[PDB]
RNA sequence: UAGCGGCGAGCGAACGGGGAGCAGCCCAGAGCCUGAAUCAGUGUGUGUGUUAGUGGAAGCGUCUGGAAAGGCGCGCGAUACAGGGUGACAGCCCCGUACACAAAAAUGCACAUGCUGUGAGCUCGAUGAGUAGGGCGGGACACGUGGUAUCCUGUCUGAAUAUGGGGGGACCAUCCUCCAAGGCUAAAUACUCCUGACUGACCGAUAGUGAACCAGUACCGUGAGGGAAAGGCGAAAAGAACCCCGGCGAGGGGAGUGAAAAAGAACCUGAAACCGUGUACGUACAAGCAGUGGGAGCACGCUUAGGCGUGUGACUGCGUACCUUUUGUAUAAUGGGUCAGCGACUUAUAUUCUGUAGCAAGGUUAACCGAAUAGGGGAGCCGAAGGGAAACCGAGUCUUAACU
RNA sequence: GCUUGACUGCGAGCGUGACGGCGCGAGCAGGUGCGAAAGCAGGUCAUAGUGAUCCGGUGGUUCUGAAUGGAAGGGCCAUC
């Protein structure tokens, strides 16, 4: 049969130009305050998947 | 190019895309493969530990006997009943682009010009339909194993045809590889010629 | 497309068997008892074509010095004078003129002698 | 030319693996599986995103995002295609006859890809800026 | 894919598109009308099919052999060289086959007619209430109560009724679209206990059905139930008259049959384990994985020896099986009494990479149609553009009031 | 003594982690404090003082809004 997709995998990578992927950076949902600003701006922005986590993405994502 | 026709000694202009062109050995050999996967009739089968007859009663105990342990009366290591991988039926046909198998049919034709097995004819055809007529004609032109290809099918040719092993006689839409090649000689009337040609362009 | 196994196996079974002719018991009737001991034997084969050539130079050796030595003189030191007077015959010829011809034989211990003085 | 004399191309028929065949073969025994463990089990090893108990890099990570709807139904066109409608006139209708968009696309933007070297109208379309200037440079019009 | 989901494991549409096949009607009623189609049954007459059948071509000589269909040499038939049998492999020996024909009687189907139940058409009406909807509890919808439309109903309620009502995914307005609470309806679709014909890169007696054989039997169980083993003389029984030993035995030796009886019914071929008889060599003062390296003597062949060949092997150096599992096994750790047969990385569908082949900014069709591996069919799918959560912009785009 | 730089958007280049992450940072744009000025300030002498994701809550923002206009719900930013 056809291959199915992890769907929660789905919902938090996006794939890019060149075949990577990218995904939203962690530790910016609540405890906000005690954060500097420096530290919660760079976290803002999306991030790419490393190198050794590609494996795993592309294994949940086979239609991707 | 010209093919020289043998009963009228008139050339006859085809398309050097389609007579003239080089062997691809590769290519043909595959599309020969496919059609001989495509007439496998895949009907068979065999019964699995699951479909042979018995009951599911463990033999013996687990523990106790000095014997190896047992589970089942159907296991495939047991004599009578197993099969380990039961075959199913299944079916062998490949896929061939439409474009591979106009190109291995080009291939096809050229070798055989080259190899002096084409034979072109104006027309091909017999009196009545008696198999001693047809043969008396094959022995004038000194044929034997021969591939005959028509413009149109004159029941006459096929009926005497039929008991001749060594001889077939076709319709230019019914060609195929394979008997191209299997045939020694293959006779194509100049309507066929034309017809090929334009099938295969 | 079943194949059955009986032909091959026949053929693979009596190849083992036919060399280990001559051995003992179920090591000459048994297939399992005689791959072993085919095996054993091709090991022993392959050590002894080494071993073969230290016993042999260990004999000749022996056989040297007791020729030698009824000449008045050890296999040490004769080996000694006939490097020293450039002779270059190996110890299996040695070996082979002491036995058969004593004559030569004392000839080279007395050019032995002669390069170590 | 005979049955009996063709060949495959020199490379394009691999064997196959036979696991559990002998020594001599380089599979015996063990098959390539190693020793024991989950992995060497029939039916064994673990599922897609499994890394033991931690935490899962696709369930570590934060969603984002939300589907459009109407980002499905929106194409580009690309500046080689305008010439295969066959009448001169690009709409939305010509583009879905000429097989080039889809029956449910509402919306189409002309892009700068590829080029166009025919007069053309392009009507009731989006173009982009660098695609206008090839149109019009080409002697088009864009209504 | 959109969604659903301890947003985990998983579950998973529709809109729209391409095909196969296509067919629409009746009551809730009264006049004008009448049997108008049609369907059901029952007749009859045709056509065709089924259930027995009939005819059906053409060869001899010679060699080998127990036997010719084989070899060799000349002939002949073929709309028949599908298949089977015959003393070895037969187009022409036999049964068939292609092809051409046949039914007293029963029956299927298609028609044409006869009869019977039937009853069109037209006008004016009518338009399915404990129902739709609601509250409570469940269930079904891809949709787990969620912001949840829609469907069903156990319980309690309860409209409007063409000036009306339902739906368009909370809900409201507008617009569009349809008419519930009565009922019929062929085809394309699913399946095979059973009948006939044909086919197989399916099996060939531990395989294939459990069962090639008097098998759901023998046997086991109170019962439900479980459930075997077991095929082959020869072309033809020509299956061994008669004689001899023996208990008017068993068994055997002759004779005879046969190509063959060492094909004799415990019957094709007849492997291995295992058990014997005969011959050559070794062996009764010599200690262990039984071999391996050296090696005398003896026997038998060869050769005029010629340190050749084959068998045996006194004496001597070296030497603690195999598998598995382990840091590590002669291990007194596991497994195997032996032989023969069988016994474990497969198959289907997706997805990615490599090789190879075709075509190339293009490549390729699926179902289906079809004179069927051809040809048709481009519905789709992948690629030629990306950035952004998205609107959107586009060789750029996002970020930011704006970017060095 | 005077004050709010315990600023907002960014960030060349490094350090340290299998990864999720964490850390140091000149300089640039906007606005600010202190100082006459050069200048210094993106918390505290430095190294502990902490909790992923999901599911929700609150405020802002039409970015989305299943016939259409709204709305509900969702997204994005801040935060619990
Ligand atoms: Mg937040
Ligand atoms: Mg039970
Ligand atoms: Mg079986
Ligand atoms: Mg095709
Ligand atoms: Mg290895
Ligand atoms: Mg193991
Ligand atoms: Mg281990
Ligand atoms: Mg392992
Ligand atoms: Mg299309
Ligand atoms: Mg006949
Ligand atoms: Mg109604
Ligand atoms: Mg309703
Ligand atoms: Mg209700
Ligand atoms: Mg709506
Ligand atoms: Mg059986
Ligand atoms: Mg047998
Ligand atoms: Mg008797
Ligand atoms: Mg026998
Ligand atoms: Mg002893
Ligand atoms: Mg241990
Ligand atoms: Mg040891
Ligand atoms: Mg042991
Ligand atoms: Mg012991
Ligand atoms: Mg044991």
């Amino acid at each position: 049969p056809k291959i199915k997709t992890v769907r929660g995998a789905a919902k938090r990578f996006k794939k890019t130009g060149k075949g990577g992927f990218k995904h939203k950076h962690a530790n910016l949902r609540h405890i906000l305050t005690k954060k500097a600003t420096k530290r919660k701006r760079h976290l803002r922005p999306k991030a790419m998947v490393s190198k050794g986590d590609l494996g795993l993405v592309i294994a949940c994502l086979p239609y991707a | 190019m010209e093919l020289v026709l043998k009963d009228a000694q008139s050339a006859l202009t085809v398309s050097e895309t389609t007579f003239g062109r080089d062997f691809n050995e590769a290519l043909v050999h595959q599309v020969v493969v496919a059609y001989a996967a495509g007439a496998r009739q895949g009907t068979r089968a065999q019964k699995t530990r699951a479909e042979v007859t018995g009951s599911g009663k463990k033999p013996w105990r687990q523990k106790g006997t000095g014997r190896a342990r047992s589970g089942s009366i159907k296991s495939p290591i047991w004599r009578s009943g197993g099969v380990t991988f039961a075959a199913r039926p299944q079916d062998h046909s490949q896929k061939v682009n439409k474009k591979m198998y106009r190109g291995a049919l080009k291939s096809i034709l050229s070798e055989l010009v080259r190899q002096d097995r084409l034979i072109v004819v104006e027309k091909f055809s017999v009196e009545a339909p008696k198999t001693k007529l047809l043969a008396q004609k094959l022995k004038d032109m000194a044929l034997e194993d021969v591939l005959i290809i028509t413009g149109e099918l004159d029941e006459n040719l096929f009926l005497a045809a039929r008991n001749l092993h060594k001889v077939d006689v076709r319709d230019a839409t019914g060609i195929d590889p394979v008997s191209l090649i299997a045939f020694d000689k293959v006779v194509m009337t100049a309507d066929a010629v034309k017809q090929v040609e334009e099938m295969l362009a | 497309a079943r194949v059955k196994r009986g032909v091959i196996a026949r053929a693979r079974h009596k190849k083992i068997l036919k060399q280990a002719k001559g051995y003992y018991g179920a090591r000459s009737r048994v297939y399992r008892v005689a791959f072993q001991a085919v095996i054993k034997a091709g090991q022993y084969a392959y050590r002894d074509r080494r071993q073969r050539k230290r016993q042999f130079r260990q004999l000749w050796i022996a056989r040297i010095n007791a020729a030698a030595r009824q000449n008045g003189i050890s296999y040490s030191k004769f080996i000694n004078g006939l490097k020293k007077a450039s002779v270059e015959i190996d110890r299996k010829i040695l070996a082979d003129i002491a036995v058969f011809d004593k004559v030569a034989f004392t000839a080279l211990v007395e050019k032995a002698k002669a390069a170590l003085a | 030319m005979r049955l009996n004399t063709l060949s495959p191309a020199e490379g394009s028929k691999k064997a196959g693996k036979r696991l559990g065949r002998g020594i001599g073969s380089g599979l015996g025994k063990t098959g390539g599986r190693g020793h024991k463990g989950q992995k060497s089990r029939s039916g064994g090893g673990v599922r897609r995103g499994f890394e033991g108990g931690q935490m899962p890099l696709y369930r570590r990570l934060p969603k984002f995002g939300f589907t459009s709807r109407k980002a499905a139904i929106t194409a580009e066109i690309r500046l080689s295609d305008l010439a295969k409608v066959e009448g001169g006139v690009v709409d939305l209708n010509t583009l879905k006859a000429a097989n080039i968009i889809g029956i449910q696309i509402e919306f189409a933007k002309v892009i700068l890809a590829g080029e166009v070297t025919t007069p053309v109208t392009v009507r009731g379309l989006r173009v982009t800026k660098g695609a206008r200037a090839a149109i019009e440079a080409a002697g088009g019009k864009i209504e």
